[PDB]
């Protein structure tokens, strides 16, 4: 195995991919992705989870479970369609304010958390399409938060991107210098050319050196046949962009076909 | 080498956990290298952790052995958090021009892995952590002799801290830290 750093699970697309703690019991994975938070900033009014049907009643007792394990936990914001976006300036805000009392370490009297007591380690700017809508005003504002906390990363921003560089619809907030972790998806609308994917994540790990850049990969060919990769051919892959000094991990699309092929098991 | 990390990451390195945390003040470059070893190097520092260790402390052994550089206030040491309730424990091996124990109150004396410690516990009222702004109480193990190298039976300064009133919640990290606080150094770290 030539991954030398975390092993990202994305959680939440299918309803038979099992649980939240059921990945973090597997022992293959070190970071998962909740997956998704569909609609938002288009209507100023109720902001639309979508995890495609999960017992979301026991994500909240899961989340904590995980962490007792070792386990970070993420939330990831957007995704490839659910007409999602920020038009003003005022819904990054109302978005944040959202996330910080609804998910993160933020509280309130009124709110409902759908995750109880669990707080999420951080939120993933999974910003597929849409526009380049005030992202980075609500990364600076969720990263801020940070301030109240000691030798730890209180609230991760991370960001899940485009193949080729630059992503148009997240270069905004990219060029914060906020973002902890960037996942280089190699398998969605913008894909690479096999031909072209070692030089293009190379790019994306030289242009951000104080981000951590991990791989997005699929765990089967059934997600995209032109971008799927054995585990025996993502390990030579790997064994050229893990010599990248800020070279993260890799990030596996996803738990369902995980599950079915045991693809980051014989990785 | 000029590649470093120098803002705030954690996550996973050739199968050890891994937290650099820093306040921004100063100059501070840690890196990760093979296995359970890292590096750091700062100037002028203001406050920062860093270190390898496991994602979920136990009572573990800790295996350690480098070499500690510091040019002013830092220290080494077995190092990690507890929840419910809110710990933050300390098992210092080595340290530079500074020993925080004549300000805090002295507790009592265990011997473990080679050496006497004295032992401390301090209270942080409204003071940031790794779940925000809270208060919470620091419990410290001391080595009077520093070294750069050994084995730590945790399971040894858990048991006299429980003896003492202090107990640990449940762990969420656990590294070998090296911290600086305004001052400068060098430091080289394998855990294992």
């Amino acid at each position: 195995s030539q991954n030398t750093g975390d092993t990202v699970i994305i959680w939440g697309r299918n309803k038979d991919e099992g649980s939240l703690r059921e990945a973090c019991d597997a022992g293959r994975y070190t970071t998962v992705i909740i997956s998704f938070l569909s609609a938002f900033g288009y209507i100023p009014g109720t902001y639309k989870l979508d995890i495609s049907g999960h017992q979301v009643s026991a994500v909240g007792p899961d989340i904590k479970y995980c962490q007792s394990k070792g386990k970070l936990i993420l939330l990831a914001i957007g995704g490839q369609g659910g007409e999602y976006s920020l038009p003003s300036s005022q819904a990054a805000v109302d978005l944040h304010d959202h996330l910080w009392y609804s998910y993160l370490g933020g509280r309130r009297n009124g709110v409902y958390r759908p995750f109880g007591d669990a707080n999420v380690n951080g939120i993933d700017f999974f910003i597929d399409q849409g526009a380049r809508e005030h992202y980075n005003e609500l990364a600076k504002m969720l990263y801020d938060h940070n301030k109240d906390y000691r030798a730890t990363v209180g609230v991760m921003v991370t960001a899940t991107t485009r193949c080729g560089y630059p992503d148009h619809r997240l270069d905004e907030a990219l060029a914060t210098g906020l973002f902890h972790r960037i996942h280089v998806k190699m398998f969605s609308d913008g894909r690479c050319p096999a031909w072209s994917r070692r030089q293009s994540f190379e790019k994306w790990a030289k242009t951000y050196p104080q981000s951590r850049v991990l791989i997005g990969v699929v765990a089967s060919p059934d997600v995209d046949k032109d971008a799927y990769m054995p585990p025996e051919a993502l390990n030579n892959l790997l064994q050229f962009i893990n010599k990248q000094p800020n070279f993260g991990g890799v990030m596996v699309w996803d738990r369902f076909y995980d599950k079915k092929t045991g693809f980051t098991a014989h990785l | 080498e000029k590649r470093a990390i120098t803002s705030n990451e954690q996550g996973t390195n050739n199968g050890y956990f891994y937290s650099f945390w820093t306040n921004g003040g100063g100059s501070v470059s840690y890196n990760n290298g093979a296995a359970g070893q890292y590096s750091v190097n700062w100037k002028d520092c203001g406050s920062f952790t860093s270190g390898k260790g496991w994602a979920t402390g136990s009572a573990r052994n800790i295996n350690f052995s480098g070499s500690f550089n510091p040019s002013g206030n830092a220290y080494l040491a077995v190092y990690g958090w507890t929840t419910s309730p809110l710990v933050e424990y300390y098992i210092m091996e080595n340290y530079g021009e500074y020993n925080p124990g004549s300000s805090m109150a002295h507790k009592g004396t265990v011997t473990s892995d080679g050496s006497v410690y004295d032992i401390y516990a301090h209270q942080q009222v409204n003071q940031p952590s790794i779940v925000g702004t809270a208060t919470f109480n620091q419990y410290w193990s001391i080595r009077r002799n520093k070294r750069s190298s050994g084995t730590v039976t945790t399971a040894n300064h858990f048991n006299a801290w429980s003896r003492l009133g202090m107990g640990l919640g449940s762990h969420n990290y656990q590294i070998v830290n090296t911290e600086g606080y305004q001052s400068s150094g060098s430091a080289s770290i394998t855990v294992s």
